[PDB]
DNA sequence: TCATATAAAAGGCAAACGGAAGCATTCTCAGAATATTCTTTGTGATGATGGAGTTTCACTCACAGAGCTGAACATGCCTTTTGATGGAGCAGTTTCCAAATACACTTTTGGT
DNA sequence: ACCAAAAGTGTATTTGGAAACTGCTCCATCAAAAGGCATGTTCAGCTCTGTGAGTGAAACTCCATCATCACAAAGAATATTCTGAGAATGCTTCCGTTTGCCTTTTATATGA
């Protein structure tokens, strides 16, 4: 599937940037739930402006404004 | 500094969410707007792994655990 | 300057159906409309700016409001 | 196509607003925008003025005490 | 109780089919929805009753609860 | 008949807080566990035949609220 | 209510308005003491209930000032 | 002797207030300690938004506003 | 900048009431030992998929000019504003009983 | 099968719904007055629309390298249980601080 995309060894690899040791099977799942509300949350604002901008294409200034404005 | 995801799941994940949860037709995106977003998402999943691992180190386990993720997300915010 | 008077308020609960009004209630209608006020005009100005303008116009108040839900 | 509430107090109360939270250059008002945002915020107070009446009916005493706005404000929240 | 079977009586009357198998995990999440929606709602019509001065709830201050906000 | 019993509201009455439960909400209670009911079996069958799959839940149910 | 005394509130307040080195600059109000008593207990309970939160997850009832350290830590 | 004040009991009660069951000894000086840097914050805040105006005399607006 | 008044603010006294000392109590948490589990580590395949070079064409964007429109100001007059007594309906307070809820014992029964 | 649990029937308790009273503060109206809003002018910079130049985003093909599954092992860490001991609590008694209630006191808004 398309959610499957981020895969385990890129969330282990996160991780440990991260600076944890240890990895439990079960946090895969969690770690891309919360990265799909994050994702969510951030391209509903950004699309949000740029159909404020009336534009058909997302630029970084609508992305870094979406960022801003989430809190 | 270097994107630890790749960068094309990450853009098929992010205009597949935006074309169909955003009710919004076909939009284009930028690839320098793209590549903010992933930025971005790999920089509060980061933060979000350094907050969570304090809170597993604190119950004495080395490892982590989901319920530690849930419960630093309940705290911040 | 909170210039909304006394019969201002009392008229607009007449509208909305209120019958007798106790006099404590102007100072907690300003309060909540200098919020709602505050919300509204913050996201509208937000995205205005993000329009690269200076002026604000209809149609960005109506995309902050329909962003407040 | 009706307000009464008194336009230059109101439109004094936004800029003022506009100009405070945003440590900017005075930003031009369209004379729409200020008559939109009129509408919308007549129409937020009638609601709640009418919800927080609702309270009022079902306690039995008329009279609008601010708990029963708060509430009001409180459920809806 | 086995309340799920008298649950779907009423969704097999719109499917007009076989009902479909639903995980355990999925009567859980049924069941603590429903749990989070009744105590939600009590928890809110409680409120405005004790506000009226009341000490038990009623069918009309339960009613009014639901309607003030949105249906 | 009716899956709905008396001790099944005073549980979660008192996990919510009150006090004192009237005999006579027994009934709005069904109902509002009727209609909820409803809305979520509407929301679960629009997801099931509008996607292709048919047995599988669609866990998308829970961003219809 | 308020779970602490007025007037040691005061004091202290007064004190710290003190090391300020401004001179005088105390002018306290019965709304604005009470305002600020009000928020600070606010925030309190805030932190104690979500470090006997984080504390409870940790596998202990009782609470430890980690607990409080790292609550407020994470919180900002 | 200023921040005897607050007294050992207040942090049970409030303790308690907060849904916390046991309170350990040490906690008390932590407890004072974090009341301090809120107030010295907020008081900071405070003072700064009453010498934006030209009196020295604060309001309760200047705390609420110093809140945010 | 001076009079000044005045209303907010600093200062003193008795009560009681919450805080402090100290001792008896317990019981929670830290420590140790252990069965168990489940995560890691390594590695072969490997093919599954992500990264790099090419295109085109739809689009964004910088600018330029025209209009208008919003900021600022002068004027009349009318919805606001105080105050004023009344007054008068209405919110707060107290009693009572009675239906309705909480509680206890038992029996069906149905959930596992 | 079978045992927890809900229903039925009383039974004692209780709180809420109505009645009566009281004071209290809010609607109404009058007067006025006067402060603020609606209307009308004037100017300028700002938006809007257009217009073309540049460019980069979707689509494509191909290769190489990272995921992945599968395996076994292993041992690190986790969940579990048992034990004690310091600390956290409770209770009592005394005492030191707080708070209402007056009693000065002076920093600031108002006028000139």
């Amino acid at each position: 599937d398309n959610i499957q995309g981020i895969t385990k060894p890129a969330i282990r690899r996160l991780a440990r940037r991260g600076g944890v040791k240890r990895i439990s099977g079960l946090i895969y799942e969690e770690t891309r739930g919360v990265l799909k509300v994050f994702l969510e949350n951030v391209i509903r604002d950004a699309v949000t402006y740029t159909e404020h901008a009336k534009r058909k294409t997302v630029t970084a200034m609508d992305v870094v404004y979406a960022l801003k404005r989430q809190g | 500094t270097h994107l630890l995801i790749r960068k094309l799941p990450f853009s098929r994940l992010a205009r597949e969410i935006c074309v169909k949860f955003t009710r919004g037709v076909d939009f284009n995106w930028q690839a320098q707007a793209l590549l903010a977003l992933q930025e971005a998402a790999e920089a509060f999943l980061v933060h979000l792994f350094e907050d969570a691992y304090l809170l597993t180190l604190h119950a004495g386990r080395v490892t982590l655990f989901p319920k530690d993720v849930q419960l630093a997300r309940r705290i911040r915010g």
